[PDB]
């Protein structure tokens, strides 16, 4: 079933040159992301039965069903639909996004895995309201990152609970809250913070310490101290390392 | 050079204080054993090939990389039921390794000593199977990795017989011999112990539980007895889900310190595509021995077993035609195809020798075809295929007692300690038919041993060995329902879910372009 | 309307050149496996993993391991412990 | 629209023996994962009207569309497609994987949830550039596994920030971050660490203290030790419980 234009009936029955690049090229975009799943350790889709798919589809070497128009298609119904392969794949390739859009929940139940790999711009998992709850009910879960990771509730708490060690680790340094002990571990130190020089004197030859000056050092490296005088004409203190500071000033009256 | 100590005070207590007691020896001056550990990698055995090992051979091989359709597979795989997994017999390796003298305890002066290991062959799923074949595809380097495991072993059996020592290991030698692809397997582990592999050393000491041993750490090797090198039966570039994996780090360059003597034989009648021989021609002796690929490295079951070698072979791939049922089956392009090829193979100096011990005829294949649009034309179809086969029943395998008597006076001129092969080794004595030959073809492999060009077999000795030497390349179509091959590109894809059902089909034996065997040398 | 229910008798498998976003509006979010290991990665960049209300993290049988390369700081209220270095510090108003 | 023969014209004109098997086979797959995601507490799928649109194209009893091939579909074209349920559900059912290979972007907005679960071989939810956020933006998020759990950063920093309290707590110890106050309880004791016999006599009889010389204790239970005698013939101290430990010796001369 084609929306292709054939003027005047010139060409076979079934000339599906743009059906068959339209195949062509979703099997070409399936098998990069293939390669592209394998490099990152994701679960690999079936591009065995999307290739036979091509072999079949492709000039109908095999009774299937092509269904192409150059324009777009729309499947629509107010009941539900069905999009089902007893025994291989569907296979949802596209150029563009695969939107997903449920009036009630989105749900996948897979009898293997599940893998969403993101290529290039992350990977959004996010409820706007509701609990979001990631369980490996039978296993191990690992959640990494290569750069930093972060964990936060923002109004509530975070509880953090094994059942046989909580080993927090970082560069030597642990803490192990396992039998019922604490360790605490370093090659360092171990600290409990439980609490969280010179200048000038602008003053005149007559002796009065000249208030309310504004000020700026420039100490002999390249840093600058801007500041004003007061009440006797105090200085910021410095603490370059070995300089030369020099002094500027300007003011009212 | 070497000296234990008589040592009488081998026991003290434990205590709290710690206390250190005392090993009062008078210094016995210990035996300088040098040890052989003869390294035997098999081909597969008396075995038959696993799944994996018999999927590689679809990389090149497959009905669809040539042009074969599934429908004419088929036909191919139907023409050859009706006109007639296959379970090896024994290699020379497990007739070499039972023929090695051991030596369970050494004398009370025996200087040198021999111990053996036994490495079986490399092909002996559905999800895993990418990942079986990607096994059988490095079985090469993993095959020396359980030669490391079997060394280590080994020494330990061999030590346990020698519990409390006087003697001290002077050197540690190596005898590897290898077969196909134990050959492979052979030629890499030869060269890893040229590069004094740490590996090596690591099972040798583990063997010896740490015990001394003066030489080169991992070892060095006497002689290296190669059978018919073929590192790969197949391949893994065509197969989608395994192809990104790239060539293991498989060393078969064999450089003029790696091993003390080397000696392979050849098989001159090997023509399979799948079996491209590694030669070590120019570089190091090599004897290019009548028989096929089996025939020098053995096997092939006895003329009388059930397992029997009857050869029903299509020596041309057969060719489908649809025709008028009126047309007679002689005048059609495929029969003509076939007795073209077949006036080829009696011209082909390749099996000059072979054919005439069988007969070599067309067969002619005719199913009717329902064309219901052709039946009201009043036109009713035949299909006839037509191929060149090939009958020879009961082939005898007493070649590879001549290869392996060949490759037995290769290696004892290598110093390697041989027991003799007695009238009670029954499966080794020759036909009073083969005894002239195979003392010539020793002649042969001594005169290679020698640098020489050999006394090559006259034309009437040939025809006596085409008897003794079996087809291996054949048309002869197989099936299988793990992988689905690409029609257009022929790429493998495995089922990982299990068989969709269908049948892929291979040539496996196929024979290589114009009967000529691919030879890679270095 | 309702849902849109995928059931895959093998896996399900998402790869997307850009990103792969899902977003629940009222009733959460189960990534759940009733078999087998949860992987979450940010492969080459940073994992934000955030709640409003409470965020447990739990293991029912096993250990839990947080392990950082450079700092791991864990903070509430200006209390916060940070192993960093090789140094523990513990620090509170 | 079937793409299955009948051939001659014999039989029904609406007979979808195949199709049927295709539409029994699929619901019946739909069902056991409702079940599954059931056993699981996943969100279940809508399987009421994936029912009815198996009796309404069971024999076209309601004025559905059934679409059957039985060497596959495709529904492919350069443009948008779309497939819409106004106001059921839309059903994806694989014998095999599902595959879903985005040009751009997998969106998935649900009004209710978004659930995923993999029954047997675990889940991934990778990117492999890009930030991954996880988000219960206005609720819980409960991250769980049976066992082991591995929260790292390969590269960079783990923050976990709590608004009300940080808990990390296994067996019975706990570290309590709340208030602005550090407790570190626990039933067994809290260790802060900065830190994180007898051998043999080889002697020649004669006098000499054989020097390097190899040497392998066997202790009186089965152990080993290993190694070459050092320093005028020492071996290494041996502190199991209270064997008769026994010496062997060989070595180059």
């Amino acid at each position: 079933i084609s929306a292709d234009m054939q003027p005047q009936a010139q060409g076979k029955m079934l000339d599906m040159d743009e059906a068959i690049r339209q195949l062509e090229q979703a099997l070409s975009l399936a098998r990069s992301m293939a390669k592209a799943a394998t490099a990152a350790n994701a679960t690999q889709g079936d591009i065995s039965c999307q290739q036979r798919l091509n072999a079949s589809l492709t000039d109908l070497t095999a009774p299937g069903m092509l269904l192409h128009a150059p324009d777009g298609i729309g499947m629509v119904s107010a009941r539900a639909l069905r999009i089902a392969s007893g025994s291989e794949s569907v296979g949802i390739m596209s150029g563009d996004n695969t939107d997903i859009t449920a009036g009630q929940s989105f749900t996948v139940v897979a009898e293997g895995a599940v893998s969403l790999l993101s290529r290039n711009q992350g990977m959004q998992l996010l409820a706007a309201k509701g609990r979001v709850n990631i369980q490996a009910q039978s296993d191990d879960l690992s959640m990494s990152s290569q750069q930093n990771l972060d964990i936060q509730s923002s109004e509530g708490k975070v509880t953090v609970s094994a059942n046989q060690e909580l080993i927090l680790a970082c560069g030597g340094a642990y803490i192990k809250l396992s039998g019922g002990n604490i360790e605490l571990g370093c090659p360092g130190q171990i600290l409990l913070k439980s609490t969280n020089g010179g200048g000038f004197i602008l003053t005149d030859e007559a002796g009065v310490p000249q208030p309310s000056t504004p000020y700026r050092l420039t100490t002999a490296e390249g840093d600058i101290l801007q500041g004003i005088t007061d009440e006797n004409g105090k200085t910021a203190p410095v603490n370059t390392s070995i300089p030369s500071v020099v002094k500027v000033e300007f003011g009212k009256v | 050079k070497y000296q234990g100590y008589d040592v009488t005070d081998a026991t003290h207590k434990t205590s709290i204080h710690n206390d250190w007691k005392v090993v009062v020896a008078k210094k016995k001056p210990a035996r300088g054993v040098t040890l052989t550990i003869g390294i035997f990698f098999d081909g597969t055995g008396n075995n038959r090939e696993n799944t994996a090992s018999r999927l590689m051979k679809f990389n090149e091989c497959s009905a669809a990389r040539q042009g074969v359709n599934q429908k004419d597979a088929q036909s191919c795989e139907d023409f050859l039921k009706e006109i007639n997994s296959y379970r090896g017999y024994y290699s020379n390796i497990h007739w070499l390794n039972i023929l090695y003298h051991p030596d369970q305890v050494l004398k009370k002066d025996q200087t040198s000593a021999q111990i053996k290991t036994y490495i079986s062959g490399i092909g002996t799923i559905g999800m895993g199977l990418g990942t079986s074949i990607l096994d059988i595809f490095e079985g090469v380097v993993t095959k020396t990795d359980e030669a490391m495991e079997r060394i280590t072993q080994a020494l330990s059996e061999f030590m346990g017989f020698n519990l409390s020592p006087d003697f001290c290991i002077a050197k540690i030698q190596f005898d590897v011999f290898g077969f196909s692809r134990g050959a492979a397997a052979a030629r890499h582990f030869a060269n890893r112990v040229m590069e004094q592999d740490p590996a090596i050393a690591r099972a040798i000491a583990k063997g010896l539980r740490g015990d001394f041993y003066d030489g080169k750490p991992s070892g060095e090797v006497r002689f290296l007895g190669l059978f018919d090198t073929v590192a790969a039966i197949g391949g893994i570039s065509n197969f989608f889900d395994i192809n990104g994996r790239s060539n293991p780090g498989v060393k078969l360059e064999l450089r003029p310190s790696v091993a003390k003597k080397v000696f392979q034989i050849t098989a001159m009648n090997e023509y399979r595509y799948n079996f491209s021989l590694n030669s070590i021609k120019g570089m190091w002796p090599e004897l290019a021995l009548p028989g096929a690929h089996s025939d020098i490295g053995g096997g092939y079951n006895p003329v009388g077993s059930p397992l029997q070698e009857n050869e029903s072979l299509f020596l041309s791939c057969p060719e489908f035609e649809i025709v008028s049922d009126d047309t007679r089956e002689m005048d059609t392009r495929v029969y003509r195809k076939a007795e073209q090829v077949r006036k080829m193979l009696m011209t082909l100096p390749a099996l000059k020798h072979i054919l005439p011990h069988g007969k070599l005829t067309t067969k002619i294949r005719s199913i009717g075809v329902n064309n219901s649009n052709q039946r009201r034309a009043g036109v009713i179809q035949k299909q006839v295929g037509a191929a060149v086969f090939f009958e020879r029943m009961a082939v005898p395998n007493d070649w590879a007692n001549v290869c392996l008597r060949v490759m037995l006076d290769a290696a004892q001129e290598a110093g390697v300690l041989f027991e003799p092969i007695r009238q009670t080794n029954t499966e080794l004595q020759l036909p009073s038919e083969l005894i002239f030959l195979a003392d010539k073809a020793i002649a042969q492999g001594k005169a290679v041993r020698l640098g020489q060009e050999p006394q090559a077999f006259t034309e009437e000795e040939l025809y006596i060995i085409g008897k003794y030497t079996h087809c291996s390349a054949n048309w002869n179509i197989e099936s299988d329902g793990n992988l689905w091959v690409d029609p257009t590109t022929g790429e493998i894809f495995i089922h990982r879910f299990g068989p969709k059902g269908n049948k892929a089909f291979v040539f496996p034996n196929k024979p290589n372009d114009r009967w000529i065997r691919s030879v890679w040398y270095m």
